[PDB]
């Protein structure tokens, strides 16, 4: 309910206030980084790593030891999804939306990798250091607890949510389509069959069970096959951060304190924005590149992550926009009523703008849709 | 790459305070 400063403000005081002294020491090779740090902070007791990173950088002359700290949370972020673990995949080309892999079982003692990565990110929190891993905003979600939407479909597998849209939106008695409650998963050539209800091996789904079945499969995507793994994250993050701290924050939120800001140049933003239905001079565009202008870039990257999903930019700036097909732009668009507000498809980078009245109109209801949905 | 990180620390922290 209330801003970003005072939840950072209230969450440091928790850090400060249940911190143990002194140091844990923390000594790491380039190249042995991950296996040097899975076996020092999995044989740490959690509540150690709550005391000060004194990291070693072997081979270097240690002196800024906040560098280095920012330097190691930075890199074993990067070093976690090395395809060597088999612990993540992408549900897109060009690493767009990670999300774990579920044939994890392959690397025989993934749950203690997991749970190495959950105490690994309640460390970047607890230090106020940052990390790159790249998790999406679904994932936040879990960890506040937060259960996963339709919304939230459309920005992890847009294909997947144009059945359910097609479902929802059609009499599939008159396309004649046999469901039933079940759902198949083929992890390492095994396939297998889930039951969404009780018995649902053997339920049509018709128009009645059918805003029912939409209920089930939409959690069932966000839990299929990533059940252990993520039991693993979260317990070995509990054990270093509880995870009530995170109450107060939401998944945009919680990305900002793990993945921190960068200012956003919109001279690139803008000239690296294409449309449809739209000019870049319709009084709409001239009005909504203005209100952007006098944000501060809290709510610009807020902006970013209603839009594109994140808060991340890709190291080309905004012409290397990704999105679930490969390259695509920033886009806005003629798309709603006047009555309506800013939505928007992450897997397109999409911004549907409904031609607004007034700018009066359009710089009170974008910040509102921005701050308040999602 | 510490351009990349750092330049995160210091937006993140002019924002704060
Ligand atoms: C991160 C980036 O690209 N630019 C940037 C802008 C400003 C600041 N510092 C303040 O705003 C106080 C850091 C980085």
């Amino acid at each position: 309910d209330r801003s970003f400063r005072w939840k950072y403000h209230q969450f440091r005081f928790l850090c400060h206030s249940n911190a143990l002294p002194s140091h844990v020491k923390i000594s790491v090779s380039r190249q042995t980084l991950f296996e040097d740090s899975f076996q020092q902070i999995m044989n740490m007791k959690p509540y150690d790593l709550r005391r000060r990173l004194y990291i070693i950088m072997r081979g270097e002359e240690g002196l800024d030891y906040g560098g280095i700290a920012r330097e190691w949370f930075f890199l074993l972020s990067h070093e976690v999804l090395n395809p060597m673990y088999c612990l993540f995949e992408y549900a897109g080309k060009n690493n767009y939306c990670l999300q774990i892999n579920p044939a994890s079982s392959i690397n025989p003692d993934h749950l203690t990798y997991f749970r190495f990565i959950g105490r690994f990110i309640a460390m970047a929190l607890y230090h106020g250091k940052f990390i790159d891993t790249g998790f999406t905003l679904p994932f936040y979600k879990r960890m506040l607890n937060k259960r996963p939407t339709l919304k939230d479909l459309e920005s992890i597998d847009p294909e997947f949510y144009n059945s359910i849209v097609w479902i929802k939106e059609n009499n599939l008695e008159e396309c004649g389509l046999e469901l039933y409650f079940i759902q198949d998963m083929e992890i390492l050539g095994k396939v297998t069959t889930h039951e969404l209800k009780e018995g649902g091996e053997s339920i049509r789904v018709t128009e009645e069970n059918k805003e029912e079945y939409i209920m089930l499969l939409t959690d069932w995507r966000f839990t299929r096959g990533v059940e252990e793994q993520t039991k693993a994250f979260l317990d070995g993050f509990n054990e270093v951060a509880p995870l009530e701290w995170l109450r107060y924050f939401d998944e945009k939120e919680l990305e900002l304190m793990l993945c921190g800001m960068q200012e956003i140049d919109m001279s690139d933003w803008q000239k690296s924005t294409i449309y449809r239905h739209y000019t870049k001079n319709s009084k709409q565009i001239q009005w909504f590149w203005q209100v952007v202008k006098e944000m501060d870039n809290e709510k610009r990257i807020r902006l970013l992550q209603f839009v594109t999903g994140t808060c991340r930019l890709p190291v080309g700036g905004f012409a290397e926009l990704i999105g679930s097909n490969g390259p695509q732009k920033f886009c806005i668009d003629k798309v709603g009523k006047e009555t309506w507000l800013p939505r928007s498809h992450t897997c397109f980078n999409r911004l549907d703008l409904p031609p607004y009245k007034s700018y009066e109109q359009l710089r009170e209801k974008l910040l509102y849709a921005i701050e308040e949905t999602e | 790459d510490p351009a990349n990180w750092e330049c995160r620390y210091a937006a993140f922290n002019c924002f704060i305070q």
